[PDB]
RNA sequence: CGCCUCCUAAAAGGUAACGGAGGCGCCCAAAGGUCCCCUCAGGCGGGACGGAAAUCCGCCGGAGAGCGCAAGGGUAGAAGG
RNA sequence: GGCGACACACGUGCUACAAUGCCCACUACAAAGCGAUGCCACCCGGCAACGGGGAGCUAAUCGCAAAAAGGUGGGCCCAGUUCGGAUUGGGGUCUGCAACCCGACCCCAUGAAGCCGGAAUCGCUAGUAAUCGCGGAUCAGCCAUGCCGCGGUGAAUACG
RNA sequence: AAAUGU
RNA sequence: GCGGGGUGGAGCAGCCUGGUAGCUCGUCGGGCUCAUAACCCGAAGGUCGUCGGUUCAAAUCCGGCCCCCGCAACCA
């Protein structure tokens, strides 16, 4: 590799909030993420955030079964 | 919209035509003139000719479009465009 | 991009900055900051990251938000046009859905005024 | 203002009561 | 080199899982990564701000690496472009850097797409090579939203010696690539 | 007669100093059976054209016929 | 009306007509000398903005590209970058 | 079913573009008028619209009813904003046989044009103009921001 | 200064 | 034969010197007036005759076709 122009490559910790760290390296020693791999809604399982909603309309409607007969 | 607490507002008289085809035999052509009426249920599957204020618009009934009422499906007033 | 994938402003009272969220009015703003234990008068630059991603997680998870709300509200709108009812057409054409009056004004709905050589009057 | 219903001011214009001018 | 989480990964996990899938006779027939090229159209700094160094320091961040400048082979009247002129950045990421890159690209950088509903599973060369697109660069860990001045996305080029589609897919996805469908 | 149905306007339209005449009439005549004649029809809507001018403009249509293509 | 390229020109050279078609009266301080490296047009697939065409990747592709400007000859085993 | 259409054009209007403002809490001073399948206090369920009960009043007796601007206090800090409330999604409430055409209201999300308006043009000489709310007739309900009324605060200028 | 009217 | 030209609806710029179509009238929408014209505010419209070349790029440079204007066709 050329020297003086290129930025070092130093063995970096990228923490995140759910607490996975990962090691790795980078140009920054210490990173926290918002967000990662470990965590992260269509990497972790079907974690469907909120929508089961869902396809429930619309037949699943019933309220309720009173027509006269 | 109507009040939950209140009964889903179909006609009888039309309720009582999709309920008689499901045992005796279905389907048919059901000319109506109850866009009051909303979409049962059991009128999936079916075809309801609907008034629009001169004629019958034959309309399929799909399983996605239940909780609505006939006469969104058969519009009353033609366009098309302007200046054309 | 820290809640929930939009970065909200700083200098500004969290209950407001909140707002900034699409999924977020004055009310969900106020509840998530009771619910979480954050005095909503604080300025989001002055936060500790525990308060964040306690307020992050709450927030996050409680109502689906920004994007994949973008879709369900377009998918409704999607399914309307689909079959297609009467509220469902006049989303194709671009028209007022909430039945109101078009001969006149509907501009938000009809994009800008696009006058026209129409009739003329006497000489 | 007096045409946001999400208003005391809005809801006193309009003349209903709600969340938002309670009685 | 170095020991590094995803380049160890390849070998004591991926590898034979290959091997297992695809019945291999020879260690060398098996699926490397050969390397990783970013790419960033940029163009906007044909004349307007004419140069942006911005780009190259922040890719530099990204992969520690300083990119090489691309030019226009030819002028075009319609794009406002002059033959030579700066239009683009292009790095070729190799062996550990190239590993500690896709590292932070799975682990990290595709997490912090907004709206990620997974990688297309079509972008695919056909001949065994993958390639997606990024529109924005916060999304790496070393950039944030103080050091940028104007969005800025990028094209990845995933080389592989997976001489079909399907042996390359295999490749990515035990690595950690994920796809939609 | 006509070898095919049309659809032309015409317009008396004469600015020059409040004195008078103002005349429009759009049409759409189309070919007859070689035995009928003549038929009219007065196509207006409400009050577009006013009701005291419509013998003379059923008159100004018939006075045309006289003269050929 | 002088000059250049092609044909006419009958397979050496040359060869006429108010015969058939084009171009020149410049240019480049690198578009020069040398050493070193590099290889095109195009086609298919792939890729944020980015299009038919900007930049990136893969595969096919002996030369149909390029050689400032006409045409011819030459030419990547370089005269091309 | 339509009179509610929509490429467009004019009239009358309502709400705005903000800090003499907007928001939230608490705290005041009107007037005219209406009210027995009516006004409905008071309590309970509901963030609410409202629902469940339930006291009174043929009403200078009871109810509509809180007037609003204002007053004290706190927030916002000049931004398309805690300005702006159009547009759309979603879940509801009430009336009525029934709310798709085509009702109004409540709540969550949404948060558009608009940074004071070209040529032109309207009203008003005093408790007037401006501004703030209240009532009523029509009336199941309501598209009233219309109309007819009532009071609160309360200016500028008129050489000619 | 400033035209015209079946 | 020689020279010039063809561009919004009309009449004219830009052409040489390649990158940008402009001026007056007209048309359309809005004002003024009882009304009309004048007059005031705002808009819309050319895809540069037409085929090929050159060029990164052509109304513009080159060539071929098609129209038009002017001049010339003398000794005979
Ligand atoms: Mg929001
Ligand atoms: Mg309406
Ligand atoms: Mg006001
Ligand atoms: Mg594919
Ligand atoms: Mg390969
Ligand atoms: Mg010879
Ligand atoms: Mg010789
Ligand atoms: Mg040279
Ligand atoms: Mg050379
Ligand atoms: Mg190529
Ligand atoms: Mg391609
Ligand atoms: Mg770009
Ligand atoms: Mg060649
Ligand atoms: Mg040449
Ligand atoms: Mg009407
Ligand atoms: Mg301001
Ligand atoms: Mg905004
Ligand atoms: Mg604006
Ligand atoms: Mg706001
Ligand atoms: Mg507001
Ligand atoms: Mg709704
Ligand atoms: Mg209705
Ligand atoms: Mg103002
Ligand atoms: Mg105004
Ligand atoms: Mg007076
Ligand atoms: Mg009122
Ligand atoms: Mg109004
Ligand atoms: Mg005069
Ligand atoms: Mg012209
Ligand atoms: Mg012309
Ligand atoms: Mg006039
Ligand atoms: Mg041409
Ligand atoms: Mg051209
Ligand atoms: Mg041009
Ligand atoms: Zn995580």
């Amino acid at each position: 590799m050329k020297e003086g122009i290129h930025p070092k490559l130093v063995p970096a910790r990228i923490i995140c909030g759910c607490g996975n760290v990962i090691e790795t390296y980078s140009t920054k020693p210490e990173i926290y993420v918002e967000v990662c791999s470990k965590c992260h809604p269509f990497y972790t399982g079907q974690q469907r955030f909120v929508d089961t909603e869902g396809r429930v309309e619309r037949f699943q409607r019933r309220y309720g079964d009173s027509y006269r007969k | 919209p109507r009040s939950l607490k209140k009964g889903v507002f179909v006609d009888d008289h039309l309720l009582e035509k999709v309920l008689e085809l499901n045992a005796k035999g279905e389907k048919r052509l059901i000319k109506t003139w109850s866009r009051r009426s909303t979409i049962v249920p059991e009128m999936v599957g079916h075809t309801i000719a609907v008034y629009n204020g001169k004629q019958h618009v034959p309309v399929y009934i799909t399983e996605n479009m239940v909780g609505h009422k006939l006469g969104e499906f058969a519009p009353t007033r033609t366009y098309r465009g302007h200046g054309k | 991009a820290r809640i929930a994938g939009v970065e909200i402003p700083r200098n500004k009272r969290v209950d407001v900055a909140l707002t900034y969220i699409y999924g977020i009015g004055k009310a969900r703003a106020k509840e998530a900051l009771e619910k979480t234990g954050i005095n909503p008068a604080t300025r989001v630059k002055d936060l500790t990251e525990a308060e964040v991603v306690r307020l992050r997680e709450y927030v996050e998870n409680t109502w689906k938000l920004e994007g994949e709300l973008r879709a369900e509200v377009a998918a409704n709108i999607k399914r309307l046009m689909d079959i297609g009812c009467y509220r469902g057409l006049r989303h194709r054409r671009g028209l007022p859905v909430r039945g109101q009056r078009t001969r006149t004004n509907a501009r938000t709905r009809k994009g800008p005024r696009k006058t026209v050589a129409g009739k003329k009057k006497a000489p | 203002g007096k045409g946001d219903r999400r208003t005391r001011r809005g809801k006193i214009w309009r003349g209903t009561y709600g969340k938002y001018r309670p009685r | 080199p170095l020991d590094v989480a995803l380049k160890r990964k390849y070998y004591e996990e991926v590898r034979p899982e290959l091997i297992r899938r695809f019945g291999y006779q020879n260690v060398w027939e098996v699926p490397r990564l050969e390397k990783v090229v970013i790419n960033q159209g940029l163009g906007e700094a044909k004349e307007d701000a004419r140069i942006l160094e911005k780009a190259a320091q922040e890719l530099a961040l990204i992969t520690g690496q300083k990119p090489a400048v691309t030019r226009a082979k030819k002028s075009i009247s319609n794009f406002k472009l002059r033959k030579g002129m700066p239009i683009g950045l292009r790095v070729t990421l190799r062996r550990d850097r190239m590993w500690i890159f896709l590292e932070k690209l799975l682990n990290v950088a595709l997490p912090r797409i907004r709206d990620f509903r997974g990688l297309n599973p079509n972008s695919f060369d056909g001949r065994g090579n993958y390639n997606l697109g990024l529109r924005e660069q916060l999304i790496f860990p070393e950039i944030t939203y103080d050091m940028v001045d104007a969005l800025r996305g990028m094209d990845i080029a995933v080389v592989t010696t997976a001489e079909t589609d399907e042996e390359a897919r295999a490749l990515l996805e035990l690595l950690g690539f994920p796809f939609r469908k | 007669t006509i070898t095919k149905p049309v659809d032309v306007e015409g317009k008396f339209i004469r600015q020059t100093g409040g004195r008078g005449q103002y005349g429009h009439v759009k049409i759409k005549v189309e070919p007859l059976p070689r035995g009928s004649g003549f038929e009219f029809v007065n196509a207006i809507v409400g009050g577009v054209i006013p009701k005291e001018y419509i013998p003379a403009v059923q008159k100004g249509i018939e006075e045309a016929m006289q003269s050929g293509p």
